[PDB]
RNA sequence: GAGACCACCCGGCGCGGCGCUCCUGUACGGCGCAGAGCCCUGCGAUCGCCUGAGGGACGCGCCUGCAGAGCGCGG
RNA sequence: GAAUGGACCAACGAGGAUCCCACUGUCCCGAGCCGCGCCUCCGCGAGCCUCCAGCCUCGGGAACGGGCGAGGGCCGGCCAGC
RNA sequence: GACCGCAGCAGGACUCCGGGGUCAGCAGCCUCUAGCGCGGGAGCGAACGCGGCUCAGGGAAGUCGGCAAGCCGGCUCCGUA
RNA sequence: GCAGAGGCCCCGGGGGCGAAGGCGGCGCGCAGGCCCCGCCGGACCGGCCUCUGGUGCAGAUCUCGGCAGCAGUAGCCGCUACUCCGCGCCCCGGAGGACUGAGGGGGAGACGGGUUCCGCGGCGCCUGCAUCUGGCCGCGGGUGACUCGGGCCUAAGCGGCGG
RNA sequence: GAGGCCCGCCGCGGUGCUGACGCGCAGAUCGCUCGUCGGAGCCGGGCAUGGGGGCGAAAGACUCAUCGAACCGCCUGGUAG
RNA sequence: GGACGCCCUGCGGCCGCUCAAAAGACCUGAACCCGGCCGGCCGCCGGCCCGCCGGCCCCGUCUCGAAACACGGACCGAGGAG
């Protein structure tokens, strides 16, 4: 259902917008039971719950330039 | 630019509440009540609109201490009144 | 009641006319305590809400209890 | 006093649904296609409507209603695919079809859909904002759809 | 308006706090009929201070 | 081939292949004894060959594949 | 017609004119195209207006008629346009 | 993104802090971070309208009038009444 | 004809065995109108004489209330944009494809709003389509300062002053 | 390194299309095209000035969608050949 | 302030119940307008069995004169002026 409040925590947690916050696909339960700080930390670090690579530009063409 | 956009700079307020009257009506820059007439010691009432006066008057409040002494001048508050007439 | 539990607070709504070292009296007199800090906020309902920190020696869930909290 | 049919014991069974915010006019369409037909037949040709496969004439509000092939043999050439009201149609049907079996105890193909009557009702009222600063009605049209299956087959 | 004053805030608390419906065992004890307070005001149609 | 919706003219459609033809201009890659130079044992825009190539198609012929004609509705 | 200022124009100007080069569908003379509206469907859904009505020609008449006089047309219901 | 305009109104409304590439640029055009898909959707590809695009030969003959469109444009080096 | 007043209505006018009114249909009257009958309705109503008037509607760009055709019509064409699967909603999760493009569709304040904030539930209202969504609705909560700001100082100004 | 200097962003104006809109998004908005962009500049808060008065780089402009005399209540059910 | 049975995924339908009566969120329930069924072919006046023939401009209003291309009037109810 929501996870809106679970993305919104968890972008807190993981310092992160919640843009690269990424929720497992096959644990939508598990989340949903979340509703604490804590219990998305524990989800953190049971790699359920994760922060992505901020994605940044490739700058190689740049310096080749 | 007459009519909409300039309602759109409107971000103050020139009237708060007064202390006597608990109207919007209490300009902030002038220090005056537009209804109540506060800071005057009369208050501000003019016979042009008696609706006005119907609004604000005895009558449209509590008239606690006179509907007390006008009950007791029916019963028992004149003859306490002659025993001070009789006096010493 | 985790106030209680780990930063030794209780909670309390007071008259909003009083102040800090009032409720630090009255809070002392009526629980038979030691308060260390107040701090109080008015609720966007109009009610002072005080945040009573209790003495480090006493402990709050024993002043709660007895309370009823 | 709802009911606008007086039956003299016909046997026949009836179902109502009052406010239902559906068009009048889309409701009065599809419950007049309905009307002489078997309770079979008209099941399956609300759920032809609903797929786009069989039209719903509209033989009285057809002002904007644009001409179509599926109407070709319905004496109109316009006609359109109301869904909502297919839907609520088909409920009130079932509730008839329900009632006049369980009561009169009678059957699916004994069943014909004999009457309707679908009327205005008070719709909700909202509002527009118009230009030049004015204000104007955004009203619905909700119905009054009454439905009554019988035995008869309207001979 | 974060910097309000407490006089204003006061006004204003008191709206929110009777901007109630009329309990239901009210309605009840003196058969209403009539259940909507008419007074109860919603912050975006409404301009209390005005 | 016809069209706002309809109507019309047609009807085992169509799909996606393969040929033909046409469009565009010689594909990626490999190779080189091309290449101004450079400094190190490589780099290098380009160039030549394979290659009227490759890619594309709504046009034409064909089927080596799935398919394709209501137990719909009227009458 | 001379600080009701007269004459004078360098520099300025979304000021008012005339021409030249350049340029272009401004045009000759239009054509093709792309989006979006339109159009059809599902769901939502108003305004303005309104004696009654809604085909014409002529005559008379507030001298310019839908109704009246005399002729000539006309199934009925709709849609896209205009 | 809740203020004010009858409204969850292409209208107004004061600031603070401000990454990368191309660039003279905080311009235009793309992007990291961050935010996030607006009174709905499907078809169809008519007229016509709105917002554009191209047009052979001519080149203002059009019009009240080059209105609108188009030409022109960055930089460097000449040259300049 | 209407609405009231003072009378009358031969054992004290008519009425739940059905008043007024509404709806149809006769009769009578030159007509204004009147009567009756059936039906609906459910407590009041008159004829006649005398009396009194805020006493009769088609119009007034009449007032107020309802409401028709138009009409399932005009419209729901700012901000480049959605798609697949998973309860599958415009909700949420994952995958794509994008956009606002650091004078931001970003993060924050002043002012103005005044609970919109948060969690939980819900779709009856609203969300101009939908909704399982929500700034909507119900329930329960939420703003903690010796160091930040007010408060204090003075500015333009404003008030006070024997008079 | 000077300038009520020029080009040009935001800003602040508002020229043309007499473009869109004109039952609007909007009781004046929108799109391009523009005027200016170190200055008689632009912008916020506080304050001053009040109706035959104010303020006006002057248009009878502006004074809360109202201005060749604001608005509200009253005189006033003003008077009308 | 709606018994019970039935059918509903449910919404809700139905049967009936309480009542003198549903009077069911409310007394009576008009006109406009609308839907089902059900006749008919269409306005007024006159004749006749009754769909034919004959007559028939849109009222109010100012006005020399209005069907006027003069004005007011979509419809209906209540209120509305010696």
């Amino acid at each position: 259902a929501n996870l809106r409040l679970q993305k919104r925590l968890a972008a807190d947690v993981l310092k992160c917008g919640k843009r690269r916050v990424r929720f497992n696909p096959a644990h939508e339960k598990y989340i949903e039971q979340a509703s604490s700080r804590e219990a998305i930390r524990s989800l953190i670090e049971s790699k359920i719950i994760a922060k992505l690579d901020i994605k940044g530009s490739s700058r190689g063409r740049i310096r080749a330039r | 630019s007459k009519g909409t956009a300039s309602f759109g700079k409107r971000h103050t307020r020139i009237h708060g509440s007064c202390r006597r009257c608990g109207k919007h009506s209490f300009h902030l820059q002038k220090h005056e009540c537009a209804s109540c007439g506060y800071p005057s010691a009369k208050m501000r009432r003019y016979n042009w609109s008696y609706k006005s006066l119907r609004r604000r008057t005895q009558g449209t409040g509590s008239m606690s201490h006179m509907r007390k002494v006008y009950r007791a001048y029916n019963s028992g508050t004149l003859k306490a009144n002659a025993r001070k007439y009789l006096a010493k | 009641t985790t106030q209680i539990e780990k930063n030794n607070t209780i909670v309390f709504i007071v008259d909003r006319r009083a102040s800090k070292p009032e409720i630090r009296k009255a809070f002392e007199t009526v629980f038979e305590t030691k308060v260390a800090r107040v701090n109080t906020l008015i609720t966007p309902l109009g009610l002072k809400k005080a945040f009573i920190r209790l003495a480090p020696d006493v402990q709050a869930m024993d002043v709660a209890s007895k309370m009823g909290l | 006093v709802k009911y606008a049919f007086k039956s003299d014991n016909l046997l026949v069974g009836k179902s109502r649904r009052d406010g239902v915010k559906a068009s009048f006019k889309n409701t009065y369409s599809t419950c007049r296609a309905i009307k002489g037909m078997g309770v079979k037949r008209a099941f399956a040709y609300l759920d032809n409507v609903l797929n786009h496969k069989e039209i719903v004439p509209f033989f009285k509000f057809y002002k904007g209603v644009g001409r179509h092939s599926q109407a070709r043999g319905s004496g109109t050439d316009k006609g359109r695919w109301p869904e909502k009201s297919v839907v609520v149609v088909k409920d009130i049907l079932k509730q008839a079809v329900s009632n006049a079996k369980h009561a009169h105890k009678k059957e699916e193909d004994e069943l014909y859909v004999i009457s309707y009557c679908v009327n205005r009702a008070r719709g909700r009222r909202r509002r527009t904002f118009r230009a030049h600063g004015r204000i104007s009605k955004y009203e619905s049209q909700p119905c009054h759809v009454e439905l009554i299956v019988g035995p008869k087959p309207l001979d | 308006t974060a910097n309000k004053t407490l006089s204003r805030k006061l006004r204003l608390a008191k709206k929110t706090k009777t901007n109630k419906n009329i309990p239901r065992w009210v309605i009840a004890k003196d058969h209403l009929k009539k259940t909507w307070n008419y007074k109860r005001h919603h912050w975006r149609r409404s301009h209390l201070k005005l």
